[PDB]
């Protein structure tokens, strides 16, 4: 492939460099339209800018935490972090979020990697070996209420058991209701005068529940869960302007008030180098 | 003697002529078309009013003055009250449509000024409150009036800050969306053909707007000496290939 | 039972590896795809669309005005604007090009810089745009500027001029984050003759300026952007 | 070799090697030729 | 292959052993040009002197250390070794350095092996099990500031998570900007009067950041990281004189003052055996 | 699931072993090679060039 | 001995995975099947039989 | 596979929607027996409702 | 590839792709045609 | 068998078995024959 062809002096009536940008086109002008060039080859394919590659590496999408401790006398397991859930989203942490929102609709399979490490902040004789249980409680299924409910039987709901310190991994087909996931949605769930706006309405995918299967030892053990997400089989439509201001909320476009100028001011003139 | 410059668009019972065009944009290089069976889901036969809905509606005019910040209309909202297009809209459960948008602004060879005319698929607005405040329905359904970016923040309304496109992105990059400029010195109209863009084959026309049309002054209007300091901008829009499905009782929407 | 040996690296999680995994939802059938206009396949497809450069960076809070390069009637010989070419920083940084370049470590290729004139139709002007390849200072006067890559632009019916910064380089890749060894030059613009307004007209006229990449362009070695960060996880 | 039955479980996809910027860079209705005048 | 051919008495006008070294050549003289030889075969190929073999074994290129401890009240994580970085180089430790600098330009793929072991120098009830996180912060990417910054999300930057006591391993393509890496560079980054000289300017590859993912236990744990580097697919050009004096700095050729004579003095005469 | 048995040596790191590894930079394209005079392939190539001997070591 | 590398997820138990296992009862012979009317193959077969709706829910 | 065929107005002596449930059958009535439909395809096989799948986790 | 000798040890079965609701939805002795009168 | 997609991930290269010391041992412009006089 040639990156530049050889081109010499020109004295024409045919001027490729004068255009009318009002038309909305970006005319494909090249170095050889306005200087004299020599042949050179590309030596490159643009492999690593493919959208599959761009969205295809694992990104941390969520960090939560649960603890193993005596539940005796706990009136609210959920509240003691005896078990925990995640109203599953991909727009909590922002490194991956800005990347996805370069597109309007996106469709892909996900590969999740879940790392769990334990901490024992206060005096323990040892490090126990805990097994984590993660359950998918779809919209309409029973939500765990205690850390050892019938729910955890999970007879119809996929669940994975792995050890703290290890990692768990599996992949899910594209589970969106439409043909693509909306990265943006300028609508409501119905014509209500007070219903919420955004995507918060559309992207209804349920929560993923975590718990330790082990009963309690004499000390307490903090287990912190990190969920990583990798898109595989990516398809993206309609590019948009990149995010400039900071994010404030999952699912709304809102930016913070009295934010700071995002364009760097010159130290000098327009004329400055 | 054909120029890129003169054009005629006849759609239904209405025709537009421009003698100072700058080509026309067809979003994503695709022209509006009906919904193919292979893509269909709802089993209902759809209704295609054709020429009674696919004609040109001219919205009320705006006034560009030296202080203007820009205006924003949503589709199909802007047309919610135009003739039979609008009736069909409130009466069917689902509908689908593409449009021809023609924005008009003429001046003289002594004026200067340049407007950006852009179509943004799925333009989810931001609340000026920050945090996770929502933007109430009425605020994102201004109707033919559209939203005036130089109007004041209101409560439950969107933010109207132009350098941020009403969503946290910079004005400068709106050029990645199908768009065309109106530069008084070149141009006097902008025309964009919009194919139907959605993640579902057909949708509700009232709970979801699928494009915002935005006209934004970028190089300020500058009139000749002792000229009146303003120009009107007119927007005429025509639904094209419209289909309605799931007819019934007639939606009632807030406000 | 087949005898195996495990190697160093067993059990590691590399966020960039690509392997098979069990599906949690065995036998599930995804929604059919329907057609949607606009599919993107390569980021190289989109960085060829031009977007506006806030060249007039001299303000103090972001404003529509930093996109406008002003022009003065009747000045002769003088300089319209200047900038270095660190596409990952400074004016370029918020543009779509700048914004994507920042997801990669290295770039190579030609850039296309165009200027669209917005002055009254009955005015006229001749400007010179000059690209100064690495090795010399930003030009200080047109004489200096005109000895490097340049285009005399004659403002006419055809409203925009497209200047190309041809890839001039020893090393075949440069860093997107500004680096010296790897630096790309300067871009300046001067009056060639001068802007002239018709009667009954007055004041400043402005140029809009865009940037996009030529088909020439290469970007490689993905990394994280300095353009976005956060202090606590967001919630709904 | 896929070891698993479902398609979601396969590794990353392989390069589009599609690449056609014209839907984004030249969505004009009447074709523009480089070198010919923009507005006739 | 014959190592020596058979050759007998000679009384010629053709003298292969008289040459003129001023020419710059090393004339290919053999035993059989000056004594009577018998046939012998080589029995050898020179396999283990191939440059791929010479540079192809893992060498320790870096030892760093980080600790897991309560960051509460630490004003400078980087400074507490809460996390650490390495301004990546291959010229810190010298065994491998002398080997590479036998050549001027070198091009190869690298295979890294990272060993992490833990130490608990002061009273602990136990040994905890820590997971290490290593991130590549290229030139222009965000550098970690705390041990748990958004940076560590590493949504676009390759990172590996492995356990202390284990080893992590992967391989990187040749990431140099030019066609080869310069082992030497007699230049500057620009014609500045005070800019630095050497390779320190050219070899700009970023740092690799390490941290422990675990929160803190009651005791403190020292984790010491050793990075090993193996060249694979080696290509080397222009041999040079081997390094004689000791090294003083990464990237400069400088040797220490009042160094010692590097040539061993005879214990005796020139005539001595 | 195929039955396996691991042998002695599993998990060891031998600095001299030669195996495959995942690439950290999937799909990256290295700079093209250009021609450079002087390529060395074997150390046996270079030890045939003669160099001076500090024979007079007595200093 | 063939060189291997284990990936993330090793040792996990996913209640939805489908693999082979050793039989605890090697060589056992199950009872022959006889014919029984009524075999169901898909839940989609049965949700097409209509059943009564307690529409008058007001009790 | 078609999920619905195209069907238009009807004015017949052949009424598929009147039945006698006392018989014990569930007559296979479709949308196209009582409204005008357009063609649409199933795009689906009913894989995940197989009893092997239902009892197999 | 089965690694084991017994049939019980193989993975899950594969979709019936049988599907015939008529034993449940139309177990009537004399065949009913849709469109013809239910009771003659 | 390569298990990985990228070339960097393959094992060590295989012996040049190239070997030609003359660029280093005899870079003279006019060819010298062993046995013939060095300087004529
Ligand atoms: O990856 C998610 C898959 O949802 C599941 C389903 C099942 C499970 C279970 C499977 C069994 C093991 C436990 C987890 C977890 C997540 C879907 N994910 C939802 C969020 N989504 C988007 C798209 C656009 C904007 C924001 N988010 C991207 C796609
Ligand atoms: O091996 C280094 C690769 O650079 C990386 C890139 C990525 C990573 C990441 C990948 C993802 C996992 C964490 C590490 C680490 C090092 C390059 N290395 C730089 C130093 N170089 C030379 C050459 C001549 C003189 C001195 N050094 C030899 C080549």
């Amino acid at each position: 492939t040639v990156a530049s062809i050889s081109s010499g002096p020109k004295h024409t009536q045919k001027v490729p460099i004068l255009t009318a940008n009002e038309t909305g086109a970006t005319m494909p002008v090249l170095p050889s339209d306005s200087i004299e060039t020599r042949t050179t080859y590309m030596h490159f394919n643009g492999s690593e800018t493919d959208v599959e590659c761009f969205l295809g590496r694992a990104a941390c999408v969520h960090v939560t935490e649960i603890q193993n401790k005596d539940a005796t006398g706990i009136d609210n397991h959920r509240e003691a972090k005896l078990f925990n859930d995640w109203k599953i989203n991909l727009s909590s942490l922002v490194q991956l979020r800005k990347k996805l929102e370069l597109f309007t609709y996106v469709r892909f399979d996900s590969e999740y990697t879940i790392l769990a490490t334990a901490s024992q902040p206060d005096s323990a004789n040892y490090s126990s070996n805990l097994v984590v249980q993660a359950m998918y409680v779809p919209p309409g299924a029973p939500n765990p209420k205690e850390w050892d409910d019938y729910t955890w039987q999970s007879a119809s709901n996929p669940s994975v058991f792995f050890k703290v310190g290890d990692t768990s991994r599996f992949s899910v087909p594209y589970v969106g209701l439409a043909s693509a996931y909306n990265c943006f949605y300028d609508g409501y769930s119905h014509d209500d005068a007070e219903t919420q706006y955004g995507i918060t309405v559309l992207n209804h995918m349920g929560s993923m529940a975590f718990r330790i299967v082990n009963e309690h030892d004499e000390h307490k053990t903090l287990v912190k869960i990190r969920v990583y997400h990798r898109a595989k089989h990516v398809e993206a439509w309609i590019p948009r302007a990149p995010r400039a201001l900071p994010y404030t909320s999952i699912g709304r476009t809102n930016y913070p008030k009295n934010t700071e100028p995002v364009i760097k001011k010159r130290k000098g003139d327009i004329k400055s180098y | 003697g054909y120029s890129d410059r003169v054009q005629q668009i006849t759609l239904g019972n209405s025709t537009i002529t421009t003698q100072e065009a700058a080509n026309a944009v067809v979003c994503y290089a695709e022209w509006p078309e009906y919904l193919p069976d292979v893509d269909a889901s709802d089993v209902n036969k759809t209704s295609k009013p054709d020429t009674s809905v696919c004609r040109f509606y001219t919205l009320d005019s705006k006034t560009w003055t030296t202080g203007s910040k820009g205006w924003c209309w949503k589709l199909p909202d802007a047309l919610k009250d135009m003739g039979v297009f609008g009736q069909n809209m409130f009466f069917h459960s689902l509908g689908r449509s593409g449009y021809t948008v023609h924005v008009q602004c003429n001046a003289t060879k002594f004026h200067s000024g340049c407007l950006l005319v852009v179509v943004i698929p799925e333009h989810q607005l931001a609340s000026h409150e920050g945090g996770n405040v929502s933007v109430k329905y009425t605020f994102t359904h201004p109707g033919e009036r559209g939203i005036d970016l130089s109007s004041a923040n209101e409560v439950g309304g969107p933010v109207k800050d132009v350098l941020y496109n009403m969503n946290g992105t910079l004005l400068g990059n709106l050029l990645i969306f199908p768009h065309q400029f109106i530069n008084l010195r070149t141009n006097n109209t902008a025309t964009i053909v919009i194919p139907y863009i959605n993640s579902v084959p057909i949708d509700s026309m009232t709970r979801h707007n699928n494009v915002s049309l935005m006209v934004i002054p970028i190089a300020p209007l500058t009139v000749p000496t002792g000229a009146t300091p303003s120009l009107p901008i007119t927007v005429t829009i025509a639904p094209m290939c419209t289909e309605f499905s799931g007819i019934r009782s007639k939606s009632i929407v807030p406000q | 039972g087949l005898p195996t040996t495990t190697l160093p690296g067993s059990g590691q999680f590399l966020t960039t590896d690509d392997r098979q995994s069990p599906s949690a939802l065995p036998n599930y059938e995804p929604t059919p795809r329907i057609h949607i206009p606009g599919k993107v396949h390569n980021l190289l497809e989109i960085i060829q669309v031009d977007t506006l450069i806030p060249m007039n960076n001299t303000h103090t809070k972001d404003e529509v005005n930093s996109y406008l390069i002003p022009l003065n009637a009747n000045r002769q010989n003088e300089q319209v604007f200047g900038t270095n070419l660190f596409i990952g920083d400074g004016v370029f940084k918020t543009t779509l090009l700048g914004e994507i370049v920042q997801y990669y470590t290295h770039w190579s290729g030609s850039l296309r810089f165009s200027l669209m004139y917005t002055g009254p139709a009955l005015s006229s002007a001749k400007l010179i745009l000059a690209y100064t390849p690495p090795g010399a200072r930003g030009p200080q006067d047109r004489r200096e500027a005109m000895l490097g890559t340049h285009v005399v632009w004659d403002i006419g019916l055809q409203s925009t001029i497209v200047m190309t910064i041809p890839w001039t380089s020893g090393v075949q890749f440069r860093y997107t984050d500004p680096d010296t060894y790897t630096s790309a030059g300067f871009l300046s613009c001067w009056y060639q003759t001068s802007l002239i307004l018709p009667p009954e007209t007055t004041g400043q006229v402005y140029l809009l300026s865009f940037i996009s990449a030529c088909p020439d362009f290469k970007l490689r070695l993905m990394k994280d952007t300095q353009t976005i960060s956060q202090t606590v996880a967001l919630t709904e | 070799i896929n070891y698993y039955k479902d398609a979601a479980s396969t590794s990353s996809a392989g390069q589009s090697l599609s690449m056609d910027p014209s839907k984004f860079t030249e969505p004009v209705k009447d074709l523009m030729l480089k070198g010919a005048p923009a507005l006739n």
